């Protein structure tokens, strides 16, 4: 069932995303691209001190309602 | 030198909060404990930048 998470973005603003626990990290980056315009391959996501891996789900990290993620940019290439 | 610019502790050891304490690099070629720079980035209310050189932050790798 759906939930909101919070994402702190590189420009300094916190945005929200509508997600599902079964959503993949790739799915989440796609949503972030829609909102922030950052290409998924230039996105790095962290939950606490965990870097989130493509192929994994939000539930795999026990990311929950109103959990907060940090979004940073990766150098292209 | 051989110390994390944020916590001023050696790269080959843990950050003050630490255990796996990996190192990361900015495009500006400054190195930090991952935990240190994450703590800094999280606190920033403006565009993410290096604590040392104030260049725009991007993780190299
Ligand atoms: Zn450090
Ligand atoms: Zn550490
Ligand atoms: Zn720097």
């Amino acid at each position: 069932s759906g939930m909101q998470i919070l994402v702190k973005t590189p420009r300094g603003k916190t945005i929200t995303l509508e997600v599902e626990p079964s959503d993949t990290i790739e799915n989440v980056k796609a949503k972030i691209q829609d909102k922030e315009g950052i290409p998924p391959d230039q996105q790095i996501l962290f939950f606490a001190v965990k870097r989130l891996e493509d192929g994994r789900t939000l539930s795999d990290y026990n990311i929950q309602k109103k959990s907060s993620l940090l979004l940073a940019m990766r150098v292209p290439g | 030198d051989e110390n994390c610019g944020i916590c001023r502790m050696a790269f080959n050891g843990c950050c003050p909060d630490c255990d796996d304490c990996p190192l990361v690099w900015g495009q500006c070629s400054h190195c930090f404990h991952m935990h240190c720079i994450l703590k800094w980035l999280h606190a920033q209310q403006v565009q993410q930048h290096c604590p040392m050189c104030r260049q725009e932050w991007k993780f190299k790798e």
